[PDB]
């Protein structure tokens, strides 16, 4: 099939062959195949699913990133990635208080635009922690 | 001057010693330590350099 | 009087060798200290290994301090102690417990103590 390699600044969050990714894009979810679409894009506050050989998934948050998937060997980089069990359900319901908090907390545009990504941060953890659970 | 002076220098010296010796073990915590934070900062560059290999093509 | 012409080449070149190991490993040990036992390569980690199984068969219980050891004195004859560091630095006897040549007296002993350490 074909190798992915994932990296941000801190840690190298996956590297092998892998047989198909489901992975956050810049208008949408997007969906790679061996041999697909030869695309670089940013990505959206979200999560990549791993399915491997013999069918094994696993769960990468992407709070932020842009990748390439032209090359047999692709590439996400990762402003910030967290693994699918150092992050918890439990920690992303707290996510889920603090962008509610901060919602009733901003009151003009500027600090709105901060709060809109504390609830995107949030949002996006709340959604890994339950494809976790497959 | 005389022996009086000369044992003073000695003990200068072996003083030096020491801490010219402290400051050896201290660097090579450092150096592992900082060893860390170069492996780990290499995958994220090995990335990079790959990327741009992609954009001269 | 450690000349090969008047003990002979057996016991010399067993003296030079425990003299050669302990050397080494008391070089070893500023590497184990300012670096750790993570750089020290497999071979390296072997004289250690054996180093520490020379210093401690360099032990003995004298039959004068049976009052503080608790334990019955040891005479060893030249040949046997020559034959037992011959061994250890030949790499027979590699296999045995550290603590198992503590005290014990001749190499024919820490095989003895060995197994039921």
């Amino acid at each position: 099939t074909y190798h992915l390699d994932v990296v941000s600044a801190e840690q190298q969050m996956f590297s092998g062959l892998v047989e198909k990714i489901q992975v956050t894009g810049s208008e949408g979810e997007l969906g790679i195949y061996p041999g697909h679409a030869p695309l670089l894009t940013a990505i959206k506050p979200g999560m990549i699913r791993i399915v491997k050989q013999h069918g094994h998934e696993e769960f990468i948050y992407l709070s932020g990133g842009i990748l390439e998937v032209q090359p047999g060997n692709v590439t996400v980089l990762a402003d910030t990635a967290i693994r699918g069990q150092d992050l918890d359900e439990a920690r992303a319901m707290e996510a889920k208080r603090k962008a509610e908090e901060h919602i009733s907390s901003s009151h003009g545009d500027v600090d709105y635009a901060q709060a809109s990504a504390e609830l995107a941060k949030a949002i996006a953890q709340l959604r890994v922690i339950e494809l976790t659970k497959k | 001057a005389g022996a009086k002076d000369i044992r003073s220098k000695i003990a200068s010296v072996q003083n030096t010693q020491k801490i010219t010796k402290a400051m050896e073990m201290v660097a090579a915590s450092k150096m592992r330590k900082s060893q860390d934070r170069m492996a780990a900062s290499r995958p994220y560059a090995e990335t990079m350099r790959k990327v741009i290999g992609h954009l001269a093509h | 009087q450690l000349d090969p012409l008047v003990v002979g080449q057996e016991h010399y070149d067993t003296a030079r060798g425990v003299q050669s190991i302990l050397q080494r490993y008391q070089e070893l040990k500023d590497i184990i200290a300012i670096l750790g036992m993570d750089e020290l390569s497999e071979e390296d980690k072997l004289v250690v290994a054996r180093a520490r199984k020379i210093q401690r068969f360099l032990s003995q219980p004298f039959f004068v301090a049976e009052v503080f050891t608790g334990s019955p004195g040891k005479y060893v004859s030249l040949k046997d102690t020559i034959r037992g560091f011959k061994g250890i630095m030949e790499g027979e006897y590699d296999h045995l417990p550290e603590q198992a040549f503590y005290m014990v007296g001749s190499i024919e002993e820490a095989v003895e103590k060995a197994k039921k350490l």
